[PDB]
């Protein structure tokens, strides 16, 4: 909670990112849900807040 | 990135697991490296482009983890993880903290 | 894993006992408590602490 | 009650001249019989030097040798010259063997001719050779032909055990005969003169074969036996490593069925659980090159044997491979050049390449373990951080070794390296600065010594000066303290004094969970023990500096840091040939206080750190961290059953996260058991190698030919519980050869199975394997009070130094240190026990023992005329054994078997009582008075003189207390307390189990508290004589496991002991004037 | 010779008591 | 004694 400027910083940063990034993307963004996924650490997640 | 020994310390010191671990085992932070918050944006951001899906794997009893994907649920919509990756995740949020 | 719409699986056929071996079997039923208990022994967590 | 035969046998084999005669001594406490006795002795030395025969004398004395006890056999001999060889030309029939000189890496590792290695005399050392034991090549021979001889006609599975040892004797003896046997010295040595011809490795690697093949009983026996001996002549440096390789893959190849637990110390729980094992492809490529490079050296056998038992890895069959493990140390020493060695310790690779967020947490970590480590006794001003330097000084017996001085006592000059006689002679020179501690850079290099263990490499030790030592004591003692109660230092944890002898891994081997363990013991001179590690402590001492207001904790502080900041830029001495290599070495070292405590941390703070990153790609909740030293091993439990995938990705995920810090590990992932220096786990058994060596030694000791005797008897008695068997007949020979002392150039005498099997400071062996001697008849009882009168020995060498003026100097700077001025009664105490702690110097306690040795042969000369009311322990036994029947009885087999290489029967009395649950100290460490005197000192008083002071007066006790380093006041509080009353009772329990060896041998693997034992023993209750009882109890285990142990039978004992003897014996029970010799302790753990 | 140990890792390898479960490799 | 310093 105490990181609440770091932490809004940070999605500011990662929305800002995938807006600029997705902007070259020129293939339908088609939302299905995959046969394998990709596995993400929540500790990864508590290293990046 | 914030130097990893100064939030390691923190962490360490607000958390205090070693005195909270049974005699018999060990508790201590793991995963709070610069390489690990580098492969979390890259992850995040790779997966919401490419709309693949997400699984999030975590261990309960370590609810620093669970803290930090209360933000990962926050920031990253419900609809980029497997339902039942999901589902744990929540679950074990709402069981060991919230409620 | 999201389990494709093509994945197969077969049931196993847990039928509960037709022979009733716990009645008048008792050598037969005898081995197969021991076995039972030997398993639940495997399988009963160690106590610590 | 066979060893007088076999003597007899023996000093007929080998001296088979017409001249030889045995003239046999008998002792008895029966007046009428011991006249008989003596006229019968006087008889036989006088037809001795007339020279006639002595068979009729065996007629007149037929009662001497039925009812007395022999005592001693002198033999006569005259013609001893050349004999050994004489015997050997029979045995010699066979091809010798010759050395391949282009299979070691080093020429002079190479079994080449001594000359061809040292063309000059002057060139010559034995070291890189010396058996370093005091009992020669000649003597091994002798025994081996003797026990060829004795064995020749024996039949059925024993013809075919003569047969394998008579066919690899047949290679060792060829091979030795070639050259000729080469004569020891007076000392054992092999000189340049008589092994200029021969070839460098002949004496060690015969010593090592004679112990093989001696310890061979089957066909896989042989066939190891003659792999090893074969290669082991022309293979000095790489074989046993070669064939010990293997075991560290194949504990991860055998699933577990049920398995133990520890719970504390050495108490287990078991558990039925199944797991099985997960092998990846790579740990079998692995285990591919490793039979492949033991192929390559020239075995077949060892890995034909390993194919063999890979078809099914099953735990039955896997005591073959802990036989190839265990056999695989028994090739002997690698005594390499102190140059190469230590070239090959401090061979590094530095990086400014590393990772530096890692090596912050790490150093971080280490701060932080050593704040918790001392901050409440650095907050609280314990008195033993504000008297550091005292405490160093009451302690210094306990450090290591210093570089050797010249030390001037009264007009005595002496060449101690103690580092308490070190700190005399500097005070009585004014050169004592504590506070100062001498650099250790290249102006004053550090000297190293070697630790030495076959098949593992060598360890260099540093050797510090004494003021290292007084910084540091107080200090690691403090670590120490929290470390007991940390179980990650499985080195340090423990409840009382006993460690986790089995370990703690198998609690949380599971489907779901793997076992990642490491080798650790080649990381001394990593980058990560250099400025890291010692910063990192720094900055635990700078944090610990504010956290106190005492200045004399913070100058304790500050000079443990000023020796952490000298050992940063230090620098070691290596010889060689005439020139000194200094180089540079800012890396950590055994031979300094903090080493093992501060490896601990250093250990856990890297894992903790590698760990942390292994979590990016895997998510698991570390269970247990355990640091043992040389090995280090975590439990990762994960939300998934472990994969095979998952395996072989988190080894090399842990490889390549340690190699990111600089550091080569190879890291060994398992699901079902690991393989560490000191045990391994396999398919829910532990094992622990037996690769004790019996005729070669680490380095020369500084005790006797008995004592030495007695410590082989002792590591014999180790390898077998291990499930190394060497022949008993054999070590009966060599200890008969070992404890014979030489009157004149032709009588010797040979010490008799009474003297050497009975409880005293002469105690060598057993009569039986596993089972204490006592017994209950007179002549035992008579014997052990003679031997007890020889116990009180004084040394000159002591006298000398305590009667100088540098050690009452010495004595009157510790006793002001210790509050005290001129008091001359407290100083004579101080001085006496100053002088007691002098016994560690290795010449006054070699001339104690000679002292003891000499007055017990000039009493087995003759018949023993002594007679003392002293009461010993067979007196105790006779007095309540006639109380006790003996019945049948049976007890149901209701135990696991936990250790399979542990021999039947004592492993029939574990599967039948059960495994040890708790174990009684036997130092009484967990009394009052005990917790008292650990509080200021480290030194531990013998149990014996414990258990002399708590009978004696309050004043006594008090005086005693101060002399050791209590203050006046806690030794007043002690006395006045009247605490000594429930501190005796504290004080015989552990006398009378050290004197019966409760905590050592099979013994301590027994549970005495055993509900099964106890239901056999049925002692009536009689209350308010405590002593007595326990006595009682304690003998009856004592019978019954011993009936067990050599009938694999039980018996129920009864003992309705009469009130009016109770009352007898607790007078007795507090009077008991009883040794036993220190070198008969076989600790199974080692 | 060198076959017989070629023989021996193939079969540890494939070996029933070492190997673990497999339905991830068939779905992928 | 000659000295020989590996640094």
């Amino acid at each position: 909670s105490n990181r609440l400027g770091q932490l809004v910083d940070l999605t500011r940063l990662l929305a800002y990112n995938y807006e600029t990034l997705m902007a070259c993307i020129t293939m339908n963004m088609q939302h299905v849900q995959t046969l394998t996924t990709e596995k993400l650490q929540l500790t990864s997640v508590t290293s990046l807040c | 990135l914030v130097s990893t020994e100064a939030q390691i310390q923190k962490m360490s010191q607000d958390l205090q697991l070693e005195a909270l671990t049974i005699q018999s085992e060990t508790q201590f932070l793991t995963g709070i490296n610069s390489q690990a918050a580098n492969d979390c944006f890259k992850t995040l951001i790779a997966a919401m482009l490419s709309q693949r899906t997400m699984s999030l794997d975590f261990v309960t009893t370590n609810y620093m983890s669970l803290i930090s994907g209360m933000w990962l649920l926050t920031v990253v919509p419900n609809d980029m993880f497997i339902r039942e990756s999901l589902v744990a995740c929540q679950l074990a949020i709402i069981n060991t903290i919230i409620y | 894993r999201n389990l494709p719409s093509t994945a197969r699986y077969i049931r196993p056929n847990l039928l509960q006992d037709r022979l009733n071996l716990h009645d008048n079997f008792e050598s037969l039923w005898d081995t197969i408590t021991t076995s039972n208990y030997i398993l639940a022994r495997s399988v009963v967590p160690d106590l610590k602490e | 009650g066979k060893y007088n035969l076999i003597l007899s046998e023996y000093l007929s084999f080998i001296y088979n001249s017409q001249s030889a005669v045995q003239i046999p001594i008998y002792y008895s406490s029966n007046s009428e019989l011991e006249n008989r006795c003596i006229e019968f002795h006087s008889k036989c030395l006088e037809n001795s030097k007339n020279g006639l025969s002595l068979k009729k004398l065996f007629v007149e004395y037929s009662d001497v040798i039925e009812n007395a006890t022999l005592l001693s056999i002198l033999s006569y001999s005259y013609d001893k010259y050349n004999a050994v060889e004489r015997k050997l030309v029979k045995y010699a029939k066979g091809k010798p063997l010759e050395a391949d000189l282009t299979v070691n890496e080093l020429d002079y590792e190479n079994n080449k001719i001594t000359s061809e290695l040292f063309p000059t005399a002057e060139e010559y050392t034995d070291l890189l050779m010396d058996p370093a034991i005091l009992t020669s090549l000649s003597s091994n021979l002798n025994a081996v032909m003797f026990w060829l001889e004795k064995h020749e006609n024996d039949v059925a599975e024993k013809l075919k055990i003569y047969k394998r040892r008579l066919d690899l004797f047949t290679i060792v003896a060829s091979t030795v005969n070639k050259y000729g046997v080469p004569r020891h010295n007076a000392k054992y040595r092999y000189e340049y003169e008589v092994m200029k011809d021969k070839p460098y490795y002949l004496v060690t690697w015969a010593n090592s074969s004679i112990e093989m093949l001696m310890s061979v009983f089957s066909h896989e026996d042989y066939l190891i036996a003659r792999e090893l001996i074969v290669l082991s002549y022309s293979n000095r440096s790489t074989l046993a490593k070669l064939v010990s390789s293997p075991m560290s893959i194949l504990v991860a190849l055998v699933d577990i069925n049920g398995t133990f637990i520890t719970n504390e110390e050495l108490e287990l729980e078991f558990s039925n659980k199944y797991v099985r094992a997960i092998v990846p492809d790579q740990t079998f490529d692995e285990l591919k090159q490793m039979l492949d490079n033991m192929r390559k050296a020239g075995l077949t056998d060892i890995p034909k044997m390993i194919q063999d038992w890979l078809v099914d890895c099953s735990i039955e069959k896997f005591p073959l491979m802990a036989k190839i493990y265990s056999w695989s140390f028994h090739v002997g020493f690698r005594k390499q050049k102190m140059l190469d060695a230590a070239l090959d310790q401090l061979k590094t690779e530095y990086t400014e390449d590393v990772d530096d967020e890692m090596y912050r947490e790490y150093t971080m970590l280490i701060r932080d373990e050593v704040v918790k480590m001392l901050e409440e006794p650095v907050k609280h001003d314990d008195h033993l951080l504000q008297d550091s330097e005292l405490a160093g000084l009451l302690s210094m017996s306990s450090a290591s070794n210093g570089e050797s001085r010249q030390l001037k006592f009264g007009r005595k000059t002496i060449f101690s390296t103690k580092k308490n006689m070190h700190v005399m002679d500097d005070m009585a020179n004014g050169r004592y600065t504590p506070g100062i501690i001498p650099p250790v850079n290249v102006d004053k290099p550090i000297p190293l010594g070697r630790r030495d263990v076959p098949g593992r490499r060598t360890r260099i030790i540093f050797i510090l000066p004494y003021e290292y030592f007084i910084a540091q004591h107080a200090v690691v003692e403090k670590m120490l303290i929290y470390a007991k109660h940390t179980r990650e230092y499985a080195e340090f944890y423990s409840q009382s004094n006993q460690l986790l002898s089995y370990g703690d891994v198998t609690r949380f081997l599971s489907n779901n969970s793997m076992v990642l363990y490491t080798d650790v013991s080649q990381w001394d001179s990593s980058q990560h023990n250099t400025q890291p590690f010692r910063k990192g402590i720094i900055m635990g001492l700078d944090m610990l500096a504010n956290m106190t207001n005492d200045a004399r904790v913070i100058q304790t502080l500050n000079l443990y840091k000023q020796t952490q900041i000298n050992l940063m830029d230090s620098y070691v001495q290596i010889p060689d040939g005439n020139v000194i290599k200094k180089i540079q070495y800012g890396a950590v070292a055994s031979g300094e206080k903090q080493t093992k405590a501060a490896n601990s941390i250093a250990n856990l703070a890297l894992i903790k750190t590698v760990l942390s990153r292994i979590s990016n790609k895997y998510s698991f909740a570390t269970k247990i961290i355990r640091v043992d030293g040389d090995d280090n091993y975590a439990v990762l439990q994960f939300n998934t059953e472990v994969t095979k995938q998952m395996v072989q990705d988190v080894s090399n995920d842990v490889r390549e996260t340690y190699a990111r810090m600089n550091t080569k590990v190879k890291a060994l992932v398992s699901t079902v058991g690991i393989e560490i220096a000191k045990r391994y786990i396999a398919g829910g058994k532990i094992f622990f190698r037996a690769g004790i060596n019996l005729l070669n030694n680490e380095k020369k000791g500084q005790s006797t030919q008995w004592d030495q005797a007695a410590v082989l008897y002792s590591n014999y008695i180790v390898n077998r519980l291990r499930g190394f068997e060497t022949d008993r007949e054999f070590i009966l020979t060599k200890i008969m050869q070992m404890t014979s002392v030489a009157i004149t150039g032709s009588l010797r005498l040979f010490p008799s199975e009474r003297v050497l099997t009975t409880n005293s400071t002469f105690k060598v062996f057993d009569s039986e394997d596993f089972i204490i001697e006592y017994g209950t008849t007179d002549d035992e009882v008579y014997i052990q009070r003679a031997f007890m009168s020889l116990s009180s020995q004084k040394s000159g060498i002591a006298d000398e130094i305590a009667a100088s003026s540098t050690f009452k100097n010495y004595v009157s700077r510790l006793s002001e240190q210790l509050l005290f001025s001129k008091n001359n009664i407290v100083s004579r105490g101080i001085a006496l026990t100053e002088k007691a702690k002098l016994n560690s110097y290795a010449p006054i306690s070699l001339e104690k023992r000679r002292a003891q040795i000499s007055a017990l042969l000039t009493m087995l000369q003759k018949p023993v005329t002594f007679k003392s009311s002293k009461i010993t322990i067979n007196d105790i036994l006779r007095d309540i054994k006639p109380f006790f029947t003996v019945n049948e009885a049976h007890l149901p087999i209701q135990y696991q078997k936990f250790m399979p290489t542990l021999p039947d029967n004592v492993q029939y009395i574990i599967q039948c009582i059960g495994s040890r649950t708790y174990q009684i100290e036997d130092d009484g460490s967990k009394s009052a008075i005990s917790r008292l005197i650990s509080k200021y000192s480290v030194y531990k008083p013998s149990i014996e003189e414990l258990y002399k002071v708590i009978s004696l007066h309050e004043n006594e006790i008090q005086l005693y207390l101060i002399s050791l380093g209590i203050p006046k006041i806690d030794a007043d509080t002690y006395v006045g307390s009247k605490i000594y009353s429930q501190d005796k009772y504290r004080i015989l329990e552990s006398y009378v189990y050290n004197l019966l060896s409760i905590n050592y041998g099979c013994y301590q693997l027994f549970d005495f508290n055993s509900p099964d034992l106890e239901k056999l023993i049925r002692i009536p209750f009689k209350g308010k004589i405590p002593a007595v009882t326990f006595i009682l109890h304690l003998y009856a285990k004592l019978e019954v496991i011993n009936h067990a142990i050599k009938n694999g039978s039980w018996i129920s004992l009864f003992c309705n002991y009469p009130k009016s003897e109770m009352i007898k014996l607790w007078k007795k029970m507090w009077n008991i004037t009883s040794l036993r010799s220190p070198y008969t302790n076989a600790n199974f753990f080692q | 010779n060198k076959e017989e140990s070629k023989q021996l890792l193939e079969v540890l390898k494939t070996k029933e008591e070492h190997q673990k479960e497999v339905q991830y490799e068939i779905l992928q």
